[PDB]
C-alpha cells in the first residue's frame, strides 16, 4: 500500500553511500 | 542506564557506633561508597560525633552515576575543616567520554585533558579499561 | 564622508544612531518586531522604529528620548550587562538575559514612540526564577520560546549545567514567573534506566558536586526547530554541548499546548503506521515495538481529549488548546550523543568544540521532508547534518519491562554529515570566540553566522529542493544516478557580507529584516556603531 517509504529509505541510503564515495565534503579556508 | 548499587561506609556504622567519644571525633580512613557508582575516601581523621550515621547516605554524601556530592545544601555545609568538609579522594566509575567506552584516538586523550582541567580537583588517574576517574579535592 | 557600513539615517548626527552610540559569551543584543528593534547597551534597552527614524532624516529641515520621534529608552532592573534579547512568537514579550539572570519585559504600546505621547512610560519587567536564575547558580545559556506554547507565552530556559526549565507565563499570576512548570536535569536523565525515576531539581541542592559531565554536558546552546515544521519537530528540543556532542529531547511540551490544525492528524498517521510496521514485521525487536507502543499511548491521551478554546492575547481569533499527555511520562528520553556518520576525521579542538546549534525542522509533505541540524564550532566551522533516521518521540522503559541478557546493545542515534566548511580564515579564529547562528526572515533554509571577525550569509537552497524532489520522484528508475549528481553538487552557498578589520569588538548577532517599505537587509552592530547591509530595496 505504501512502498514510498522503502523508496525514501533506499534513496537516502544512496545519498549516504554516494557521499561516502566522494569522501568527507570538507571545504576549509586559507589565509591567502 | 548504569545500575545503582547500595551505599556503604568503612568503618561500618556499627563500628562507629561502638567508638567512644574520643574515637568518634577522629575516625581515620573514613570512606563512603556506593557499589557500581564510586566512593569518597576522606584523607584525614574526621569528626563524626555530630553526624547521624542513619542519615548520611543521600543526605550528606550523594553518590549517583558519574556524580559525587558532599553537603549538597550549601547553606548547611560546615566550615572548611569541620565535619566531612575536608580533603578527600574521590573515585567515579563510568567516567568515560559520553560517546562511550569505545572511544579512542584523539577523542579519548582529549577527554583525559578535560578531566585534569576540572576546577577544584587534582587529577589522580583515569583508566580506560575500567572507566574509573580518580581525583582529589581539598574541600567541598 | 567616512566609509560607514550603514545608511545616513543610522549614522551620526541622525537620530537613529542614538540606538547604537554609547567577556566570553554570546551577544544577541538586537531583537525586532516588524520595523521596530530593541538594542541592548549595557543595562538598558534602546527602542526604536526604523521606519520613523528613516523618515525623520528624510524630512529634516535645513532623557528617555520622548523628544525624539521613533526613539525611546528602556531602563531595566538588570545588575549586569545584557547578553541576549529573545522576542516571543507574538512579539508581546521580550526575554532579557544577563550571564545568569532572566527578566521578561512586557513590551509597551508602539504609541509611546510618538512625541505626542505624554502618558507615563514604565514598561513592566518580570523577574524569571528569582531563586533559580541567579549569579550564585549555573549560568543561563539559551532562552527559546516554545513553538506550541499557548499565546506564545511558554518559555524554555537552559543552563550550562544542562537543566531544562519550561516556564508558562501569565501576567495575572506572579507565581508563573517564580517557578517553572517543568524542570529536567539532563545529567540525571542521561544515566536513568526507567521513565519514572527522578529527573527533577531540588531547590535545596545549591552546592555543586563533582562530575565529568561538568564539561561533557556543558551546554553551549539549545533550540527548537524553525516553526511551520511538521512531525515531531515542533516538540523536539535540540542541544549542543561545548564538548562537541548533540542531544535531542522529544516530545517536550508544556502543561498546555496549541498545535496547528495539521500537526495532530499527521502525527496520528505517523504513529499508526509505525505500530503497523512493528507488528507486521516478524523481525521486530521488543525494543522497537515499545517505541511504537509508547507513542500510541501518548496519542491516546490526545484522542480522548476535547480541546479548550481561548482567545489570542495579541489576537482576534480563538484556537484549540490541549493538555500534555501524562503517559507514558512527562519527561522524554534523552537522545544522544548523536554519532555523526561520515564525520570529517582529524578534527581540531576548536572544530569539535561547539558554540551554537540551528535546526531547520522537516516540513509537512514548502521545503525538505527532513530535519537539518546545523552546528557551529568555535573555529567558525559549520557542519550541515541530515536527520536520515528521523528523530521521534521516545521515553525510557517502564519498570514493568524485564531486562533481557541476549538483547542487543542499543546502537547510538545517528545524523548524516552532508557538508562541513569554514566561515573564518585561520588568522580570524579567536580561541574563546562565540560565533552565532541567526535565522533569515525570508527563508528557513538561509541563515547567518556572526563573529567578531565578520558576518556570513549561508543558504541550502536550491539544493534542499533538489533532494526533496528526488524523494518525491515519480520515476521508476535512475535514483542512484540522480543522487550521485546531487551529492556531487556543491550544495549550500556561502558569501561573506561584512568583515571587521583590526577591531576585536564583538558583533551583535545578525538580525534579518524583510519589510516592504524599508526593504530586505541585515542588521548588526559594533560596541558603538550600526551595521545595516541591504540586499533588496523597493
Amino acid at each position: 500500500l505504501r512502498a514510498r517509504e522503502a523508496k525514501r529509505k533506499a534513496t537516502l541510503r544512496m545519498l549516504r553511500e554516494s557521499l561516502a564515495r566522494v569522501g568527507p565534503n570538507v571545504v576549509r579556508l586559507r589565509d591567502d | 542506564g548504569p545500575h545503582m548499587g547500595a551505599y556503604w561506609m568503612s568503618p561500618t556504622a556499627d563500628d562507629i557506633r561502638a567508638m567512644n567519644r574520643m574515637q568518634r571525633q577522629r575516625v581515620v580512613g573514613f570512606t563512603v561508597g556506593r557499589e557500581n557508582v564510586g566512593s569518597v575516601q576522606f584523607k584525614v581523621p574526621v569528626d563524626l560525633s555530630n553526624i547521624n550515621l542513619d542519615d548520611l547516605f543521600g543526605t550528606i554524601v550523594i553518590l549517583e552515576p558519574r556524580s559525587a556530592t558532599v553537603y549538597p545544601n550549601a547553606a548547611k555545609k560546615p566550615p572548611m575543616g569541620k565535619g566531612l568538609n575536608v580533603p578527600a579522594l574521590i573515585s567515579l566509575e563510568h567516567s568515560w567520554p559520553r560517546g562511550g567506552p569505545t572511544i579512542k584516538g584523539r577523542r579519548l586523550e582529549r577527554h583525559i585533558e578535560r578531566l585534569k582541567s576540572i576546577p577544584d580537583t587534582t587529577f589522580e588517574s583515569y583508566d580506560p579499561e575500567t572507566g574509573v576517574w580518580a581525583f582529589s579535592v581539598e574541600h567541598f | 564622508k567616512i566609509k560607514s557600513f550603514a545608511p545616513a539615517w543610522l549614522n551620526e548626527p541622525a537620530p537613529g544612531h542614538k540606538l547604537f552610540a554609547p567577556k566570553p559569551g554570546p551577544r544577541r543584543t538586537i531583537a525586532r518586531r516588524g520595523t521596530e528593534i530593541f538594542v541592548a547597551c549595557g543595562k538598558q534597552i534602546r527602542w526604536g522604529d526604523l521606519a520613523q527614524l528613516k523618515e525623520s532624516w528624510e524630512s529634516r529641515p535645513s532623557d528617555d528620548g520622548a523628544a525624539t520621534a521613533g526613539y525611546r529608552i528602556i531602563k531595566t532592573p538588570v545588575a549586569d550587562d545584557i547578553r541576549q534579547l529573545v522576542m516571543s512568537p507574538n512579539q508581546d514579550f521580550l526575554a532579557v538575559l544577563t550571564s545568569h539572570t532572566v527578566h521578561i519585559c512586557i513590551l509597551p504600546d508602539s504609541s509611546h514612540l510618538h512625541i505626542q505621547d505624554t502618558t507615563p512610560f514604565k514598561p513592566k519587567f518580570w523577574t524569571l526564577g528569582p531563586t533559580t536564575h541567579v549569579t550564585s547558580r549555573s549560568a543561563v545559556v539559551s532562552a527559546v520560546w516554545h513553538p506550541l506554547g499557548v499565546n506564545g507565552h511558554a518559555l524554555v530556559t537552559v543552563t550550562e549545567d544542562a537543566i531544562v526549565r519550561v516556564w508558562e507565563l501569565s501576567t495575572a499570576d506572579r507565581w508563573t514567573f517564580d517557578a517553572p512548570t517543568l524542570a529536567i536535569d539532563l545529567k540525571k536523565l542521561a544515566d536513568a534506566t526507567y521513565l519514572d525515576q527522578d529527573f527533577g531539581v531540588s531547590t535545596s541542592a545549591t552546592n555543586k558536586g563533582f562530575s565529568p559531565d561538568a564539561f561533557d554536558m556543558e551546554v553551549a546552546a539549545a533550540c527548537f526547530p524553525t516553526r511551520d515544521s511538521g512531525g515531531w519537530a515542533p516538540m523536539t528540543l535540540w542541544l549542543a554541548m561545548t564538548s562537541g556532542d548533540v542531544y535531542a529531547l522529544c516530545p517536550l511540551l508544556p502543561q498546555r499546548w496549541t498545535p496547528p490544525p495539521t500537526l495532530i492528524p499527521s502525527l496520528s498517521a505517523s504513529i499508526v503506521a509505525k505500530v503497523a510496521a512493528a507488528e507486521d514485521n516478524p523481525e521486530s525487536t521488543p525494543e522497537e515495538r515499545l517505541v511504537a507502543q509508547q507513542q500510541l499511548e501518548w496519542m491516546s491521551e490526545i484522542d480522548n481529549q476535547e480541546p479548550k478554546l481561548v482567545e489570542e492575547a495579541t489576537g482576534e481569533a480563538t484556537i484549540e488548546v490541549y493538555t500534555r499527555p501524562s503517559r507514558p511520562g512527562l519527561v522524554p528520553k534523552l537522545q544522544g550523543p548523536f554519532d555523526f556518520d561520515l564525520n570529517p576525521e582529524d578534527e581540531q579542538d576548536d572544530e569539535v568544540e561547539l558554540k551554537d546549534i540551528y535546526v531547520i525542522g522537516e516540513k509537512p509533505r514548502n521545503g525538505l521532508s527532513l530535519n537539518i541540524i546545523c552546528l557551529l564550532s568555535t573555529s567558525g566551522q559549520v557542519k550541515i547534518c541530515l536527520d536520515i533516521d528521523g528523530v521521534e518521540a521516545q521515553w525510557l522503559p517502564p519498570r514493568s519491562k524485564n531486562k533481557r541478557l541476549f538483547a542487543p546493545p542499543p546502537e547510538p542515534p545517528s545524523l548524516l554529515t552532508f557538508q562541513t566548511f569554514d566561515t573564518l580564515k585561520p588568522a580570524e579564529v579567536t580561541p574563546d570566540g562565540w560565533p552565532m547562528f541567526s535565522e533569515d526572515a525570508t527563508s528557513p533554509y538561509s541563515f547567518y553566522v556572526t563573529h567578531p571577525a565578520g558576518i556570513t550569509y549561508i543558504s541550502l537552497t536550491p539544493w534542499v529542493f533538489r533532494l526533496e524532489s528526488e524523494l518525491q520522484s515519480d520515476s521508476e528508475a535512475g535514483t542512484e544516478f540522480r543522487i550521485d549528481l546531487l551529492a556531487k553538487g556543491q550544495g549550500s552557498e556561502r558569501d561573506r557580507i561584512f568583515t571587521q578589520t583590526r577591531t576585536q569588538s564583538p558583533l551583535a548577532a545578525a538580525t534579518s529584516i524583510d519589510d516592504p517599505d524599508l526593504g530586505y537587509f541585515i542588521l548588526s552592530a559594533t560596541q558603538t556603531d550600526p551595521i545595516a547591509l541591504f540586499f533588496e530595496t523597493p
